[PDB]
């Protein structure tokens, strides 16, 4: 169900993110890349129920 | 030679108490606990049984 939900989403998997790259990433890291090509500008939103 | 005062009965008085019963649901939780992820590694607090206190003919 897990790949399942993320095939639906679109969004991949971690794919094994190493437990030092885990205590990296509580540290702080830029996981998400540029995207091809902005015009208007950076992106921005939130959600909440 | 045994006797109504001996190692085994001074050894269970303390177990017939309140707290006998608290602390043994205490360390059965304890004892019981899962491994801790990272996350309270980094955040959450800190945890902590060293020597034992036996009774001997």
């Amino acid at each position: 169900v897990d790949r399942w939900i993320r095939h639906a989403a679109g969004v991949e998997r971690p794919q094994l993110l190493d437990t030092e790259t885990i205590s990296m990433l509580t540290f702080g890291s830029m996981s998400e890349r540029n995207a091809a090509a902005t015009v208007h500008g950076q992106k921005a939103a939130c959600e909440l129920i | 030679w045994a006797d109504v005062r001996s190692c085994i009965i001074k050894a269970l008085t303390p177990r017939l108490s309140r707290g006998a019963a608290a602390a043994a649901q205490r360390a059965r939780r304890q004892r019981e606990r899962s491994a801790p992820k990272p996350q309270e590694l980094l955040f959450g607090p800190r945890n902590e049984p060293a020597e034992q206190t036996w009774y001997a003919d």
